RNA sequence: ACGAGAACAUGCGCGACAUUCCGAA
């Protein structure tokens, strides 16, 4: 059996969605300085007894049920930011493209507390890539990643012009290196044929989707601030928001100025409300796509193998 | 004729997951997940196989020799006896967090892009089962090289996983070895 | 039980565009219901483990918390408050803290399983 | 008998694709309740079978929403309201006639696969 | 002063042998 150390470098901000969304009351969040500090019900309740101020909580949650932030209820109340740093989970930093954290869809994490990427993404990823039983190809999940690293990054689209979203998806700091053990044999898939296969379609991926972008001002400004690093060459998309382009069959499997019109019709089809409307194919399809200056995009993370 | 105990741990490195009638095993008694036997030595008896038919009584001599064989004619008592694994109450006092945890899977399909969410009950990484294993020495010869074979098919199970889908990061596992001692006889 | 009275309440026939739904309210989805039933899911699974005859205090706190979700979920969505309103989720809540039982809790889950039992069956 | 006569109508795949495996949950909590009163010896229903036999009826009800084919089964053979009635009548052998109703449904349902 | 009187249908014997609730996302 041939076993694979695989070590994932995130270029880019990459969230992976736990199956649950929670708004300012789960978390603490600070806008003078912009930190997100990840906070736990039960200790909240435990402090708020202890300083009898929960029918306090209970009565600013009856008259902002809409809009309820534990970061100012916590100014209201003027209570010390010891006892803050005491009951919270963990800390993390904020990154706004633009405004007050409203709806915050978690990362994925394991019942410990740390949190993790599962192998069933990279599974379906790679599925998906090579398109266009895997039972031999098994791959395990990630190795923890250190909690401070992880950040709220803001989704942003980019419709031949960037504009930020209010949406924001719990995603990982860059330059953050995690780890995979995956267990191929010889006879079905060859390491160099797979990851060659990744490559090539990340290259066609972006050749006649991804020049689109670049041809418009939007994706000129992208590449200004540096969203595609000069390594972009494994490349792979896993966390959700990157986009439906990014590792499509369908897009391998049809020729070019063909291709294209298929995914708008599915984009048609998917997207009633928004892609319905729309008829004509345009240059490019999909049309749409830190506190540092530089910039980033989304789910782009760079593969190593060592067997 | 001497019995010979191996006790020990499998620690969990991934999800555990074996799908009790998604749902996973769990012990009426305790209400704890635990690893039936059962699905040990089936991996095991499986894993060595690979390394060494339609019947999966024919097999080879080693695999019949230790996992037994109910061959007509040739019924071979095991050697190998694998015990339900447990959940250690050292991990269960470390863990008093939920002993399992549910995944999401979009599952999404191909062409229409369609999701069908699904959840999965697996156990949290970094739990222990107390694993026990009998060896009856049935021929003094053989046991040298039959504990080698077990030594094998150990190590394919802590290279691969244990129930679940194991290619998408569940049951990984490894084994921590406590003692191995001539429980009867004088072996 | 008690429960079919106020499912049969609660229960309500939405059309439109042809399409015939029955759901008894339009908020009432069931993942947004489902957070707190895993929530509550986790809540008796430590109560099962502990095995003790009184709520655990630590039970106690996530029930607190549990509280909190609910007037969360009321918030989030006007049906999902009628719903808590309709059926007093708030008052079964305050009896198992006050009596401290384990039979009383497992008595007030199995009336909340049986509400959300009878809201599928009725969907 | 009623459960012949009901099976019967039924069959065409019965109870719109009924099988074993969809109803196993409930034949093992009405097994499990028969068993629990068969322990004791009494004339009436302890309150702690008649609150396992009001687990029953909701389990009834949410196998009937969960599926189509348990759902006409339980309309079709009035096993919910037969609960109801072991449940104001009180006697054991009541309930033990509604635990051989069941089985003979069962059986029948097995004998016209 | 009963076709009667004495006489264990009883001794030995594992419902047991092989079987991953798994592939797929």
């Amino acid at each position: 059996e041939k076993v694979y150390q695989v070590k994932l470098k995130v270029y880019g901000p990459v969230h992976i969605g736990s199956g649950k969304i929670i708004r300012k009351q789960e978390y603490i969040y600070d806008r003078r300085k912009s930190l997100a500090h990840i906070v736990d019900g039960p200790n909240l309740v435990k402090f708020l007894n202890k300083k009898g101020k929960f029918t306090a909580y209970l009565q600013y949650l009856n008259t902002t049920k809409e809009r309820a932030d534990l970061y100012t209820f916590l100014r209201q109340e003027q209570i010390d930011t010891n006892d803050w740093k005491t009951f919270v989970l963990y800390t993390e930093r904020v990154n706004q493209g633009k405004k007050g954290m409203n709806d915050l869809h978690l990362f994925v994490r394991d019942g410990r507390g740390d949190l993790y990427i599962p192998g069933s993404s990279l599974k379906g990823a790679l599925r998906t890539v090579l398109e266009g039983a895997f039972h031999s190809l098994s791959i395990s999940d990630s190795l923890p990643i250190d909690p401070k690293n992880l950040a709220i990054y803001q989704k942003i689209d980019i419709n031949k012009e960037l504009k930020p979203m209010p949406l924001y998806r719990e995603c990982v700091n860059v330059g953050t290196t995690v780890e995979f053990t995956m267990k191929i044999n010889s006879d079905d898939w060859t390491i160099e044929k797979i990851e060659k296969q990744i490559q090539q379609a990340y290259l066609q991926y972006w050749n006649k989707w991804f020049v689109g972008m670049v041809t418009t001002p939007g994706g000129k400004a992208f590449i200004k601030g540096g969203g595609l690093p000069s390594v972009l060459p494994t490349v792979l998309f896993l966390g959700g928001g990157t986009g439906f382009p990014s590792k499509t069959t369908h897009y391998l499997q049809k020729p070019k100025e063909q291709a294209q019109k298929d995914i708008f019709a599915i984009l048609q089809r998917r997207f009633r409300n928004v892609y319905g409307k729309m008829a004509t194919v345009p240059k490019n399809v999909p049309m749409v796509l830190d506190s540092t200056n530089k910039w980033y995009q989304q789910g782009v993370c760079l593969l190593e193998f060592q067997p | 004729y001497s019995k010979i105990r191996i006790v020990g741990k499998i620690d969990v490195l991934t999800g555990l997951h074996i799908g009790g009638g998604s749902p996973v095993v769990r012990d009426p008694y305790s209400r704890l997940p635990i690893i039936p036997g059962s699905s040990i030595k089936g991996k095991m008896r499986s894993l060595l196989a690979k390394h060494i038919q339609k019947m999966h009584n024919q097999d080879a001599p080693e695999i019949l020799r230790l996992f037994g064989s109910s061959q007509k004619g040739a019924i071979q008592s095991s050697r190998l006896q694998i015990s339900d694994a447990f959940f250690s109450k050292a991990s269960q006092e470390e863990f008093d967090l939920a002993y399992t945890e549910t995944k999401f899977e979009n599952t999404i399909s191909r062409l229409t892009a369609v999701a069908n969410p699904r959840q999965i009950e697996r156990v949290t990484r970094g739990a222990s089962f107390d694993f026990h294993i009998i060896y009856n020495v049935e021929n003094i010869n053989e046991v040298m090289a039959d504990f080698e074979n077990i030594k094998t098919a150990i190590h394919l199970l802590e290279n691969d996983y244990l129930g679940g889908g194991g290619t998408r990061g569940n049951g990984r596992i490894r084994f921590v070895i406590d003692s191995i001692d001539t429980v009867v006889g004088d072996f | 039980n008690f429960a079919r009275k106020v499912v049969e309440e609660n229960k309500r026939v939405k059309d439109n565009r042809g399409r015939q739904e029955i759901v008894l309210f339009n908020g009432l989805t069931t993942s947004k219901l489902r957070n707190l039933l895993e929530l509550i899911n986790h809540v008796y699974t430590k109560v099962y483990n502990s095995d003790d005859t009184t709520l655990s205090e630590d039970v106690r706190d996530e029930l607190e918390y549990l509280k909190v979700k609910f007037a969360y979920e009321s918030g989030r969505e006007p049906a999902v408050r009628t719903f808590i309103e309709k059926t007093y989720v708030d008052k079964l809540v305050d009896v198992v803290l006050k009596k401290n039982t384990k039979k009383i809790f497992l008595d007030y889950c199995k009336y909340f399983e049986a509400l959300v039992a009878y809201a599928k069956f009725y969907r």
